[PDB]
């Protein structure tokens, strides 16, 4: 846990590949009174819709608008993830292999069949998450890896 | 500024730290090696933590007051001694923690009887490692870049676990929009992190009563101490029993407890884990080098392993050789070639068959006694996890999985059903176990050595009817086992005489020297085959196919693979590097008594 | 409770130096059961526990002995085994392998809360350093019999189930009591012919006794009218109270007496008694050699000598001295010959 | 047994892409086919090894000791792409471009000419009719064949 | 040891032979009783005391019942000239007790 | 007997006898403790005897109630400021057994009943469950 933020190279076995579904990144919002477009960037797991308007022209006025989002103007992203099991050759003599979560985004999706041997390189970032509520020691960081390049053996 | 109390604990311990110079050369070797560790990494191309073992010996013969204060209230003497120790690290040339090794009859009690007494003290607890949690890193120091000003910043965060003293808690929100309104863009990498782990320890089953509900506590580890234990061992733990939390008096019982400031010591079991921590002095190896210069020590080691058993000379010779294990040469981009040796014996009862087995267990290292059935998890892991943290499937390492680089003791081999015998072909030949259930198909490695023991089918009829089908075993299991020893029921008077005074003197060079001589030969004695090793066994193996088939059966090329292993393990005993013809002369004789 | 007072030591020492001590304890077990005087002897030496050698040699031996009580129903051996638990400080009575809810072998049950592995129970873990009573050894289920076939040799039942790989200690003492098929017809066949599997089970034991039933009309009245007096008006129990004035003052005193006898003394035989056994063990094996070759068909073991050698320390633990004598050994050969007269014929 | 067939069985699924090494009992009749479990973060059909090793070669040990229901699926592969399911809520007929290599051992004893073909075989000939190519691994101890193999 | 669906805690539930101490129990159809039942009846007429070895509990509860039977012949209403132990499908020690 | 425990037996010296089911896992209450006001820096100490809900930490910094001029002359520790300094406190045991009525007499029509136990300091770790 000292290699956080570095650029690394791992290998293993693709195991329990998920499905590809779009990840919403930014959401457009039509004013319908002031005629602007409001934009909200979300980097969290969940989020909320926002208030009736946040224009500069609907502001400083008595009657603010009431908005709603739109689909075709938003930006999405290809999203799918999987888990990598240990290579089962460098494992110590009495151990059980672990796993690791890797998020995949964008172009490189639909390129990893399950049950293979692959070199995955990427950069090592945490995710804000802790386990059970009572077991929290106060700053518990759950990690992952973001995929950058695929080089497959075989 | 510190008070008078804090410096006096320093200067008194600094007086002790100046008293004994043995720990001075210890930290010296720590600094010089890690300097040389960074020296080779940064000169051609163009690990160790900070803790030192201090015994609980010398404090009684130096300061009985400072002895006593640690053993009751450790939360006053541990910080200044470390501060004084970090002074020594900085003066002679980062936490710089310690061990507190030492045996004491004060607080070595069971964890079963630990609660509500001796709180806020230092307690040594041993027991069983179970349900090991996941390894997580911990956030300490955040780094933030402001865009327009173009500078970095500084921010730390602390928790109550590390400090060991109840300090006023000051939480701080993770920063955004600090001074004027520039965006605090986050960074990483330079932000520091330290790993973290929590585990539970069940008490000893051998110390436990007959049957009652076991009760346990928890231990949280630290940075250099994450993940030293797999779940299922016997480990001594030395630390401080601390109770935190507001015990329900805020607004039905609080005051949950834990133990921090810890050192971890795995200890040998009867049948679990490593026993290879046995030291070797220069005085020790000089005796071995004086021993290995002889010509007949194989006989003496053969006669040594029957301390209370008469006879069975050629049986004992192989038991040396299985613990030698043969040589392993995995091919370049091919497969491994199996090196260990597996033996089954058979004979009439009350003929030292059960007088052999625990002697194989106790003398060897990492052995597991497997008795009767082996159903559902001996060769397997069964993947039964209903883990409450997340829906997932993990493994619990079975005995055949657990006995890797070791010996499996199989008792009453004939009573095994055909179900697990499917796995034995997989274990003994491909040295791997693949488990494919609907959750996750897996593949693992286990290269155990196997000794089993089966009876005859009916009566003592070992020689009367026919040598074939005294066992009525499947056909490949003949090919799985290397040597098949048959023990007779020879009735005599001279032989009875040798039985007579043996048992009489029983009820009215050594073993601990032996296992030093054994485990030394593993890491430096592997030999390599020479030209003289070919010419005998080529002539000999043709005789094994042409004339043994006129007497018994079967003869496969797998038998010749064992002929390599016998000359291999014999060269390990003499600690030679080449392979001599005499090793084959020993190995050729071993087949004759085993079969004919 | 290990330690105790000084006057209880002294009243042991008074009972210690009595030369009628073997006789008075072999009149102590069953005044309620008439006859079976050799069975009346063999119970005592089993309840003492033999030597235990923890040599620098890599193994230890076993101390306890095992006796079979194969024979006809009506023996009141059921009444006998109840009295064995009354003598023993800790003991487990089992009828078959199955109790109503209690298993017998080393069961490991996972805790339904917390999903924790622990030792559930059985019998051999419970009676460690004690007495095991098993009825119906041949009317018995056979899925875990192998665990019984190991405990009587190493006193250490190992468990290698899915969770743990532990080896425990279990220094129990098993009393077997088999049941022959067709009663007295088992002695009309060859003297085996009871266990349907084989008689190599019997070779792993020490003492084998056969219960007979021979009609004798004067003995028929004596075996009757002994026991009518037991039932009503407690007359023999009142006759015990005048024997209590002269002999065997309590059961529970003798219970405490055996516990002091067991853990304190460290007995050992004499080397001139060894040459008596070597002159005896060969000639019986020579007699078994003669009865084999002249009858041209087929069992004695070396564990039979292991059975012989341990009766001395049981009698020495009666005698409380750490040494042995010649007649101190020769009494057992007479009793062991009673264990081998059931064997051959 | 002394032909060391499993030396080749591990070697074939190693070089060949999409190669899954399988055993007899370690997969049951439900293991190597699909299964239904609750999906994590993103009720899909979690597949088995033959579901995995499609457009590839499955290495199979000890077909003699399979389940009899596990034999029925193997006959359903000899007609291509067919895996029928009639379980509690699943009616799927999933597809599979797999390839089959099998290796079973003969009967007790070894090569009796008094025994016939199908006498020393533990499988019906309708399954043998589905096998286009069959080999036999003889072991005749011959004097001249050894010296090259010994030098080998 | 069972829990109660009315109440969820573990409650010890002794048998009817545990219940009928100084009472008379009435049990029939012995042929349709398991080996679980058969070891229980064997121990109950043996020493009048039932021992248990459940989860963290090892006790010996007593039982002083009196057993009255109601059997069913095997096949015929009265099989042959063969005796009752040959007529019945049960075993010898329960016949002795 | 356990069958008849009326409301007239509330908070009275009543004895009984039964069968103990199973114990619990030992927790710990506290008796003596030193606290601190997180603003005022005000320390006191609290002892308790009848620990068998009863008491909790107060909700005023309590330095305001002082019979000295210069200390009361020198704000708000409020809200409830007290944080227990755990390094010099004192602790006890709490057991929570569970007992069941003896099934030999009258549980015929019903299911057996039970109650809930709690023992003090030297009474813990005493009885193996099941005995009479
Ligand atoms: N050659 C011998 N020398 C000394 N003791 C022996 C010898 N052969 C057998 N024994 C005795 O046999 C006993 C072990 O019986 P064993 O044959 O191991 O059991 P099993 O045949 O049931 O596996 C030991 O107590 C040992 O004293
Ligand atoms: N010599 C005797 N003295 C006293 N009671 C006897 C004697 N012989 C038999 N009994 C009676 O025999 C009964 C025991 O039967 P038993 O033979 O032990 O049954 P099993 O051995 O078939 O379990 C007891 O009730 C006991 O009263």
């Amino acid at each position: 846990g000292d290699f956080l933020g570095q650029l690394i190279t791992v290998r293993g076995i693709i195991t329990r590949v998920s499905d590809v579904k779009p990840a919403v990144e930014v959401i457009a919002y039509t004013c319908d009174q002031c005629g602007y477009e409001v934009f909200q960037e979300v980097n969290s797991r969940t989020f909320t819709p926002l208030s009736e308007c946040t224009s500069e022209e609907c502001s400083q006025n008595q009657t603010k608008g009431q908005l709603f989002m739109s689909t075709r103007a938003s930006k999405f992203s290809a999203f799918q993830e999987c888990k990598i099991q240990e290579l089962s050759q460098q494992v110590p003599v009495g151990h059980i292999p672990r796993s690791l979560n890797i998020h995949v985004n964008g172009t490189l999706v639909r390129s990893l069949s399950p049950g293979d041997i692959v070199d995955v390189t990427g950069i090592f970032l945490p995710a804000p998450y802790t386990g059970f509520k009572a077991l929290k020691a106060g700053l518990l960081t759950e990690t992952y890896l973001e995929a950058q390049f695929v080089r497959q053996h075989k | 500024a510190p008070d008078a109390v804090f410096g006096d604990r320093v200067r008194r311990f600094q007086e002790f730290l100046d008293t004994f110079t043995s720990y001075r050369d210890s930290v010296r070797s720590i600094q010089v090696y890690n300097s040389n560790n960074a020296a080779n990494y940064n000169d051609d191309q163009d690990i160790l933590p900070h803790r030192i073992i201090i015994s609980l010996d010398d404090l009684r013969e130096f300061d009985r007051s400072f002895w006593s204060g640690i053993l009751v209230e450790p939360a006053y003497f541990i910080p200044p001694a470390e501060k004084a120790l970090t002074d020594l690290a900085d003066s002679m040339d980062h936490p710089w923690k310690l061990s507190f090794k030492g045996s004491f009859g004060a607080h070595a009690l069971s964890p079963r009887t630990l609660t509500a007494q001796h709180l806020n003290k230092l307690v040594s607890v041993e027991g069983i490692v179970t349900k090991t949690s996941l390894v997580r890193p911990k956030l300490i120091r955040s780094v933030h870049y402001a865009a327009k000003t173009g500078r970095f910043h500084y921010r730390d965060y602390t928790d109550a676990t590390t400090t060991l003293t109840t300090r006023i808690p000051t939480p701080a929100i993770y920063p955004t929009e600090d001074t004027e309104g520039n965006k605090l863009t986050t960074e990483y990498g330079y932000s520091t992190f330290i790993d973290h782990q929590r585990i539970t320890v069940q008490e000893m089953p051998e110390m436990a009563p007959a049957g009652q509900l076991p009760r346990s506590i928890d231990v949280i580890l630290d940075d250099d101490l994450v993940d030293k234990t797999k779940p299922g061992d016997r480990v001594n733990v030395v630390g401080v029993f601390k109770s935190l939390g507001a015990g329900g008096m805020n607004q039905l019982i609080g005051f949950k407890t834990l133990i921090l400031g810890n050192t971890v010591y795995p200890l040998h079991a009867r049948s679990t884990g490593v026993a290879a921590r046995q030291m070797l002095t220069d005085f020790d190896i000089r005796n071995i080098n004086k021993l290995s210069k002889k010509k007949d020590i194989f006989d003496i080691l053969s006669q040594s392993l029957a301390p209370s058993i008469y006879g069975h000379d050629h049986i004992k010779k192989a038991i040396l050789l299985m613990l030698m294990g043969g040589v392993e040469k995995n091919l370049e981009n091919g497969s491994h070639l199996r090196g260990d040796i597996n033996i089954l014996m058979v004979g009439d009862p009350s003929t030292a068959k059960s007088q052999l087995l625990r002697f194989v267990l106790n003398t060897a290292s990492l052995a597991i006694a497997t008795t009767g059935r082996g159903s559902s998890g001996v060769g397997l892991t069964a993947a039964v996890t209903t883990d409450r943290e997340t829906g997932e499937r993990r493994l619990e390492a079975g005995a055949m999985v657990l006995a890797d680089r070791g010996v499996v003791c199989i008792d009453e081999f004939d009573k095994m059903t055909d179900v697990d015998r499917v796995a034995i072909h997989e274990v003994m030949e491909q040295q791997t176990v693949t488990i494919a259930k609907a959750g996750i198909h897996t593949t693992l490695n286990a290269r155990c050595s196997v000794i089993a023991a089966a009876n005859p089918v009916f009566g003592q009829y070992d020689v009367n009817r026919d040598p074939h089908q005294n066992i009525a075993l499947p056909d490949s299991l003949l090919s799985r086992f290397d040597l098949l020893f048959v023990v007779t029921d020879d009735i005599n008077e001279i032989r009875d005489r040798s039985i007579s005074e043996h048992v009489l003197r029983t009820h009215r060079v050594t073993i601990p020297f032996l296992r030093k001589y054994v485990q030394y030969a593993k890491e430096r004695v592997i030999p390599q085959l020479t030209q003289e090793a070919i010419n005998v066994i080529v002539k000999n193996y043709t005789d094994l196919r042409n004339d043994d088939n006129t007497k018994k059966s079967p003869i496969t090329a797998r038998t010749l693979e064992t002929l390599i292993r016998l000359a291999t393990a014999h060269a390990k005993v003499r600690l030679s590097k080449t392979v001599n013809k005499v090793d084959a002369k020993v190995a050729a004789n071993l087949l004759r008594f085993a079969l004919l | 409770v290990t330690m105790f007072t000084e006057e209880e030591e002294e009243e042991f020492l008074q009972l210690s130096r009595n030369p009628k001590l073997y006789e008075i304890l072999t009149n102590s077990i069953a005044p309620s059961i008439f006859g079976n005087e050799d069975i009346k002897k063999a119970i005592v030496c089993l309840l003492m526990g033999g030597s235990k050698k923890i040599l620098p040699d890599g193994m230890r031996l076993r101390g306890d002995i095992n006796v079979l009580l194969l024979g006809d129903p009506g023996t009141a051996k059921s009444q006998l085994l109840k009295f064995v638990e009354k003598v023993s400080p800790i003991a487990v009575y089992t009828s078959g392998k199955g109790s109503s809810a209690a298993g017998l072998t080393a069961s490991v049950q996972r805790d339904p809360m917390t999903r924790e592995f622990y030792l559930e129970g059985g019998a051999m873990v419970l009676a460690d350093g004690g007495v095991v009573c098993i009825d119906e050894f041949d009317k018995m289920r056979d899925e875990d019999r192998v665990a019984i076939h190991e405990a009587m040799e190493q006193q250490t039942i190992s468990i290698a189930k899915a969770g743990i790989t532990t080896v425990l200690n279990s220094r129990t003492s098993v009393l077997a009591a088999a049941n022959p098929i067709y009663g007295r017809y088992d002695d009309l066949k060859s003297p085996g012919d009871n266990i349907d599997f084989q008689t190599t089970i019997l070779s792993r034991f020490d003492m084998i006794f056969i219960v007979k039933d021979d009609h004798n009309e004067e003995r028929d009245i004596s075996i009757a009218n002994h026991v009518i007096n037991i039932h009503t008006g407690n007359a023999n129990a009142m006759q015990n109270q005048q024997e209590e004035n002269g002999s065997e003052i309590s059961i529970e005193k003798m219970k405490r007496y055996i516990t002091y006898c067991r853990l304190k003394c460290a007995p050992r035989l004499s080397p001139q008694a060894a040459e008596k056994l070597s002159s005896n063990f060969v000639t019986i094996r020579k007699q078994l050699l003669i009865n084999e070759l002249e009858s041209t068909e087929r069992p004695i073991t070396i564990r039979q000598l292991e059975a012989i050698i341990r009766i001395t320390e049981s009698l020495a633990k009666l005698e409380l001295s750490p040494i042995a004598q010649e007649r101190h050994v020769d009494e057992a050969i007479r009793l062991f010959q009673a264990s081998t007269m059931d064997a051959a014929s | 047994p002394g032909v060391a067939k499993s030396q080749l069985l591990k070697a074939i699924c190693k070089i060949s892409p999409r190669g899954v090494y399988t055993t007899g009992k370690g997969s049951s009749g439900v293991g190597l086919t699909a299964a239904v479990m609750k999906d994590p973060v993103t009720m899909i059909l979690e597949g088995g090894a033959l579901v995995l090793a499609d457009n590839g070669i499955c290495c199979i040990d000890e077909f003699d000791k399979m389940d009899e229901s596990d034999r029925t699926a193997i006959h359903e592969v000899m007609e291509q792409q067919t895996i029928s399911i009639s379980k509690a809520g699943i009616n799927t007929t999933l597809n599979a471009r797999t390839s089959i290599l099998a290796a079973a051992n003969p009967l007790y004893g070894r090569y009796n000419p008094r025994l016939s073909p199908l006498d020393n075989i533990n499988l019906p000939a309708a399954l043998l009719s589905r096998f286009d190519i069959l080999f036999l691994m003889l072991d005749i101890p011959s004097r001249d064949d050894d010296e090259k193999l010994a030098e080998h | 040891v069972r829990k109660d669906p009315i109440t969820k805690e573990w409650t010890l539930e002794g048998g009817a032979l545990v219940l009928a101490d100084k009472g008379v129990c009435l049990i029939d159809e012995f042929d349709k009783m398991n080996d679980q039942d058969r070891t229980s009846i064997h121990e109950a007429m043996e020493q009048q005391s039932i021992s248990i070895s459940k989860a963290g509990i090892v006790t010996t509860l007593q039982a002083r019942c009196s057993i009255i039977a109601a059997a069913n012949p095997n096949g015929g209403r009265y099989n042959s000239t063969l005796p009752l132990a040959q007529n019945v499908s049960l075993t010898e020690p329960i016949l002795s007790r | 007997p356990l069958r008849d425990l009326d409301s007239e037996h509330v908070s009275k010296i009543v004895r009984l006898s039964g069968i103990i089911i199973s114990t619990s896992v030992l927790s710990s209450r506290a008796t003596y403790l030193s606290i601190m006001c997180r603003n005022c820096r005000h320390t006191t100490s609290i002892t308790i005897n009848n620990f068998n809900n009863t008491v909790s930490l107060p909700r005023s910094c309590l330095s305001t109630i002082e019979s000295e001029s210069s200390m009361a002359n020198e704000k708000n520790c409020g809200p409830d400021p007290y944080i227990i300094i755990h390094e010099s406190s004192k602790f006890i045991d709490q057991q929570f057994l569970k007992l069941q009525e003896i099934p030999e007499l009258v549980p015929v029509g019903e299911m057996p009943r039970n109650l809930t136990m709690t023992c003090d300091r030297y009474l813990t770790n005493k009885v193996i469950p099941g005995t009479r």
